[PDB]
């Protein structure tokens, strides 16, 4: 039973249901550019705002 | 700076005063890290930490036992010790090449490869008893000890046999050869010819780490 | 002409020794902390005593007043002693540092360094402005400012290069089964070079004589010390450790 | 060869029809997909903070929820917290253990924890009545030292050790709830999601797992990578992550692309990461190499956007603040550097 | 997915040749060192050879010097290992290791009871 | 944590005597000690400050130069020497421990305090110093401040503190808005700069007593005339 654990893992992997990555690319794009407004590293914020 | 900003700075400061006392018993205190083979007998030389004292020097050595046997990984939080101890097994001619193995990945390793090794070949007693009876030999194990002969520079304890003399030199010029192969004089091997009853290891490792941070030293003063 | 440009050395180089000590926490590492005491000396040497001397060589007129000169003087005796004692208290940490490292690890510690520092300053403006408070002060001064610290780092240099020479053989021999004489030449060479001559003059005339040695010879033997004090951080300071700070301090 | 025959032939069919499904799923590659969208350009961030008060190489740090406070664990066997905005130094915690790879900050701040060789995670109690940062929970089970660990909350940690193993621990009883087992080599670092209803860890098997905390089981196994996995990150959106390995590339996996999106490498980088970490909106991943230099990869577009150079030896740790407004990167000599 | 499948081996008398090939898939072969490790029953993993990156240095056991040589070809992301003169003493299942890391000189845990970075084994047995 | 003094007694006018702080149940030396009285007829009023380490010492006007105070953390003693008292010094002694760190909550433990009888400063008013109230209806309680105490940091150093008759005083509210612990939900802290206010919601029992509010803007300290929140 020493690989039956491992074959059993892989028929649960595969098992489950695989989106298509183009739409999983489109996803992460519309999160970034979602959020990209609050991200203080991507856009600088001003030195009075800075806490740092 | 209110008060209270005042107040934490000061706590600030107090708690840097201690982290100096703290740089002040840290600095002084040597680290050496201990490995070696199941065989090895390094327990006589989880983690099973010892700290000894030679000559007003605090040495803090390390024997990490708790682990499994993939050490590729943790060994890198070793980087700076003052210099790794490598116990080997001088009769077991079997795991002499795992030993050699283990050597040259430790020698030629990214992170250790400015750290000295101090070669402790531990079982003597027992390499001796084993050369002089019959029970193996090395060169099957080591065809070129065929074509080897006892150094110039080797000097032979008394009472001891010229075959015992050239089996310990060719364990000893093994891992000589693997660690002078390469480094080019950052770090250093240090032989040490063992026994199970010898105790001068301390002050051996004393000595060698003497030498190892002299040399540190004036190789940071560009003194060679 | 080429005064101004020992001058601008001076201060540049000293100046950017100490900024990159002070502004690097990697750097302090406890002989900075003579390598800063000595960057000082040199520094306060290229402002307060060199342009000085430089624009009375230059130009007749003592740039100093006439009471300036007299305090400008013990500017001089007071930079140079303390140059040459952090430089043997930087040779004395070199030999600590070789010949006992596993004690040197803490036998001097920041408190040393630091008491160490203010007692070679207090020397210096003692022996300075002992004369405010001549043919003996003229050898005793010389003897305590130069010739006791330079024979301690010829001591204490020679011990260093047979410890390195024998190290560097053994090494050999080691690699070979299968420079201190330059740097330590350089250290001694600049320092002797350069403040030897006048220390020498300065006993010559004090025995014979002002008459034995001329003024002119005088001004250019300590016209060379003050060269000395320019070259100071180029050979103090050629690490690859302190090369890194000198390129992040003036990239930006 | 009897089970050594057939486990090993369904598994080699197992993983073929593996590997067709993802190619079945790759419709479009994601840098095609962002081959249109403008340049991130450069993010140069400066060293604005410097804290310096560690005695030896700095293994981990970690950022509260407050994006002010952070720990720091070093090889002097000490746990330091700061207070990144003026540097001050809020505690001194020292340590039973010297050789402590990791350290962790409770989100609601009331603890702290730390592990390493010693194969035991330690939790201390920062806020109690006696005043000083006093030890409360000694966690014991693993058999191999401990990677990563983090708070799921006050009372539950996720901890993931070189036992091949990761486990779910309750520091009220100390003992371990649920454990974590599949990997073949140590694991390497462990990412919380932000619904923290999963967590990915990577490990020396060039192999990254899914594991759903409740269940106590691998949802997915992402392979990829050539060398062991030596950090590992959760995307902001909770349904991908990035890895970084010895390879001296970084890697995106999709959860449900089940798959790498993109490999952030330069064929003039050999140096492995030792550290990755996403911004709030995901769009620059921060990657500490061996090289002393952190680099600033755009995301969406696999083009270096920059540079985190002014450490002077290994960059060991690398962290967020959760409002994201500075990058906090540990490093081996002995510094903390802020920037922004 | 790093996968190293390695083949060749069979029932051979003694004194004769066999050759030993490894299939890797997964990763930049030419940047990996290569490793041969055996585990002869009833004992531990062994290592065997090895062979750097290009091809310069070449190293093996005492036990299977001159008679084993070892060689790698880039082009088509193989390890070889010739055998000649086979001895009793060398029945053993023979795995196909690798360094764990790139452009490195240093092969750790490669003889390792579980390490990742290695094949399932070909049993290589010589008897008369 | 347990805080004791001692030397409180009958006292000439013209002499001096020296006060004790034992400290037990906490790490002595990382707290910076207080000295704060209280007169049977007068409120809290605070007299000096020995900070951690002995690193900063602060005092009184009232009793500057004429007090000193000390510590010995190697003994968890507190120690304040008063030489040449006045009549005017007939008052409980507190002894208060106080934290400093981002974060941490000052004024949290107040000793039981000894009783001694004698044969540039902001001003804290509290409105209504007397009012009757009924158990189970909230309450609101506001103390005003002549400098607004926001010092651009987000922190408007103003402290809340509770005297039931018979006991020492417990901090409430630091920082104008953080709950303390050991403190129920049911009080409240808000208000703004040179304003603030305590919301009590479900007035119940172990409440009735004197509430004080207290600044820590600067070191010059000091407290509310008392609010006497009364059945
Ligand atoms: C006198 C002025 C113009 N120049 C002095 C030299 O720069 C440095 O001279 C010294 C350095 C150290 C000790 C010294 N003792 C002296 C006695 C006489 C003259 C110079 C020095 C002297």
């Amino acid at each position: 039973a020493q690989a039956r654990k491992l074959v059993e893992q892989l028929k649960m992997e595969a098992n489950i249901d695989r989106i298509k990555v183009s739409k999983a690319a489109a996803d992460l794009m519309a999160y970034c550019e979602a959020h990209a407004k609050e991200d203080p590293l991507l856009t600088p914020v001003p030195a009075s705002e800075n806490p740092f | 700076l209110s008060a209270e900003d005042k107040a934490a700075v000061e706590r600030s400061k107090m708690i840097e005063k201690q982290l100096q006392k703290d740089k002040q018993v840290y600095r002084a205190t040597h680290r050496l890290l201990l490995l070696g083979a199941d065989n090895s007998g390094k327990s006589t030389i989880g983690i099973f930490e010892t700290k000894f004292q030679v000559d007003k020097v605090n040495f803090h050595m390390f024997d990490v036992g708790g682990q499994r046997d993939e050490r590729r990984k943790w060994i890198q939080c070793f980087n700076d010790v003052t210099a790794i101890i490598f116990v080997v097994d001088s009769s077991d001619y079997n795991r002499l090449q795992e030993a050699l193995n283990l050597f040259k990945s430790i020698w030629n390793n990214r992170w250790l490869r400015t750290i000295s090794v101090i070669l402790f070949l531990n079982k003597q007693d027992l390499l001796a008893e084993k050369v002089l009876a019959g029970k193996s030999k090395i060169e099957d194990y080591f065809p070129e000890f065929a074509r080897y002969t006892t150094p110039e520079d080797a000097t032979p304890e008394p009472g001891e046999d010229p075959r015992v003399t050239r089996a310990k030199y060719f364990i000893r010029d093994e891992f000589l050869r693997i660690s002078t192969a390469s480094g080019d004089g950052r770090h250093y091997c240090y032989p040490h010819f063992t026994c199970a009853v010898d105790t001068e290891n301390a002050r051996r490792i004393f000595n060698d780490c003497r030498d190892i941070i002299q040399r540190m030293h004036l190789r940071q003063y560009e003194l060679l | 002409a080429l005064l101004a440009l020992a001058v601008l050395a001076t201060v540049g180089g000293n100046l950017l020794v100490i900024v990159a000590i002070a502004w690097t926490p990697r750097l302090q590492t406890m002989t900075n902390v003579f390598v800063t005491s000595l960057a000082a000396a040199d520094l306060v040497m290229g402002l307060l005593v060199v342009p000085p001397a430089a624009t009375l060589a230059l130009t007749g007129h003592w740039p100093l007043g006439a009471t300036g000169c007299e305090l400008w003087t013990s500017v001089d005796v007071l930079c140079v002693t303390a140059s040459i004692w952090t430089l043997c208290a930087l040779a004395v940490d070199r030999y600590l540092a070789v010949t006992n490292p596993l004690r040197y690890g803490a036998l001097v510690t920041k408190r040393c360094a630091r008491t160490a520092v203010v007692l070679v300053w207090v020397v210096s403006a003692a022996v300075s402005f002992a004369p405010i408070m001549n043919m003996p002060y003229v050898l005793l001064s010389s003897s305590v400012s130069f010739y006791l610290p330079l024979l301690v780092m010829l001591f204490v240099y020679a011990r260093v290069f047979v410890v390195a020479t024998r190290q560097l053989r053994l090494l050999r021999g080691e690699l070979g089964r299968f420079r201190a004489l330059c740097t330590l030449g350089l250290i001694m060479g600049t320092f002797t070079l350069c403040w030897l001559p006048f220390f020498l003059a300065n006993v010559l005339r004090a025995l014979g004589g002002p008459s034995l040695v001329p003024g002119p010879a005088f001004l250019a033997l300590n016209w060379l010390g003050y060269a000395n004090s320019a070259f100071n951080p180029l050979i103090y300071c050629r690490s690859p450790d302190f090369r890194s700070a000198f390129r992040r301090l003036l990239c930006r | 060869q009897s089970e050594l025959d057939q486990l090993r032939q369904e598994a080699e069919q197992l993983k073929n029809q593996i590997r067709d499904a993802r190619k079945a799923c790759a419709d479009a590659t994601l840098s095609q997909i962002t081959n249109n969208i403008d340049p991130v350009g450069r993010i140069q961030m400066r060293t604005r903070r410097t804290l310096r008060g560690h005695l030896a190489k700095i293994y981990a740090m970690h950022w509260g929820t407050d994006s002010r406070l952070l720990v720091s664990a070093s090889q002097d066997g000490k746990l330091i917290i700061w207070d990144s905005y003026t540097t001050n130094k809020v505690h001194a915690i020292p340590l039973r253990s010297s050789w402590v790879m990791t350290c962790a900050y409770a989100p609601s701040g009331n603890y702290v924890a730390c592990g390493g060789l010693d194969n035991i995670c330690s939790i201390y109690n920062l806020k109690t009545r006696e005043g000083n940062v006093r030890v409360s929970r000694e966690l014991a089970g693993h058999t191999g030292y401990l990677s990563c660990c983090r708070f799921l909350d006050d009372n539950q940690i996720v901890t993931s050790s070189g036992d091949t193993t990761c486990a779910l621990w309750d520091i009220e009883t100390g003992q371990q709830t649920t454990t974590f087992t599949g990997h073949t080599g140590d694991v390497m670092s462990l990412s919380l999601a932000p619904d923290t209803r999963l967590f990915v860890s990577g490990a020396c098997d060039a192999s990254a797992k899914l594991w759903d905390v409740r269940e106590g089981m691998c949802r997915q196994t992402f392979t990829g990578h050539e060398s062991d996995i030596n950090a590992i990150c959760f995307f902001p959106n909770g349904n991908a992550f990035a890895t970084g390995s010895d390879d001296a590339t970084c890697r995106l996996f999709d959860l449900r692309a089940d798959q790498e999106l993109m490999t952030y490498s330069h064929d003039n980088i050999i140096c492995g990461i030792t550290s990755v970490s996403f911004s709030k909106s995901g769009r620059l991943l921060l990657a500490g190499y061996d090289d002393f230099n952190c680099n600033v990869w755009d995301a969406l577009k696999a083009d270096r956007a920059g540079v985190l150079a002014g450490h002077d030896n290994r960059v060991s740790c690398l962290g967020v603040t959760d409002d994201g407004m500075a990058v906090a990167t540990g490093s081996w000599d002995s510094f903390l550097k802020i920037w922004n | 997915q790093v996968q190293l499948q390695e083949s060749g081996g069979g029932l051979v008398q003694p004194g004769g040749s066999l050759r030993l090939s490894c299939a890797a898939s997964g990763f930049t072969f030419s940047n990996y060192k290569m490793n041969w490790v055996r585990q002869a029953p009833g004992k531990g993993l062994e290592w065997v050879s090895d062979i750097s990156q290009s091809g310069a240095s070449i190293s093996y056991t005492g036990s299977v010097k001159g008679r084993f040589t070892i060689s790698r070809d880039n082009a088509k992301n193989t390890l070889y290992l010739q055998m000649n003169s086979l001895k009793p003493e060398d029945t053993a299942v023979y795995y196909c290791a690798r360094c764990p890391a790139p452009f490195t000189r240093d092969c750790f845990d490669v003889t390792s009871t579980t390490y990742a970075y290695r094949g399932q084994g070909t049993q290589v047995t010589v008897s008369s | 944590v347990q805080l004791v003094e001692s030397g409180g007694g009958l006292v000439q006018p013209g002499g001096s005597r020296k006060l004790s702080c034992s400290a037990s149940g906490f790490a002595f030396s990382s707290f910076g000690m207080h000295w704060v009285r209280q007169a049977p007829e007068k409120g809290l009023e605070w007299v000096a400050y020995i900070s951690s380490g002995s690193g900063t010492i602060y005092y009184a006007d009232t009793v500057k130069g004429r007090f000193t105070i000390s510590r010995d953390d190697p003994k968890n003693t507190l120690f304040l020497q008063m030489t040449s008292l006045r009549s005017e010094d007939t008052a409980m002694y507190y002894c208060v421990r106080s934290i400093y760190y981002y974060g941490s909550s000052p004024f949290d433990f107040w000793g039981q305090g000894t009783t001694l009888t004698v044969s540039a400063d902001i001003v804290m008013t509290q409105a209504t110093s007397s009012v009757p109230v009924t158990p189970g209806e909230s309450v609101s309680i506001s103390c005003r401040s002549s400098k607004s105490l926001l010092h651009s940091n987000g922190n408007t150093y103003l402290y809340w503190f509770l005297q039931r008759p018979g006991q020492s005083p417990q901090l409430l509210i630091y920082r104008m808005s953080n709950l303390a612990s050991g403190v129920p939900d049911r009080f409240s802290g808000s208000g703004s700069g040179t304003a603030f206010t305590l919301t009590i919601s479900r007035l119940e029992a172990e409440d009735v007593g004197v509430y004080y509010c207290m600044q820590h803007l600067e070191y010059p300290l000091t407290f509310g005339a008392g609010t006497k929140l009364e059945l």
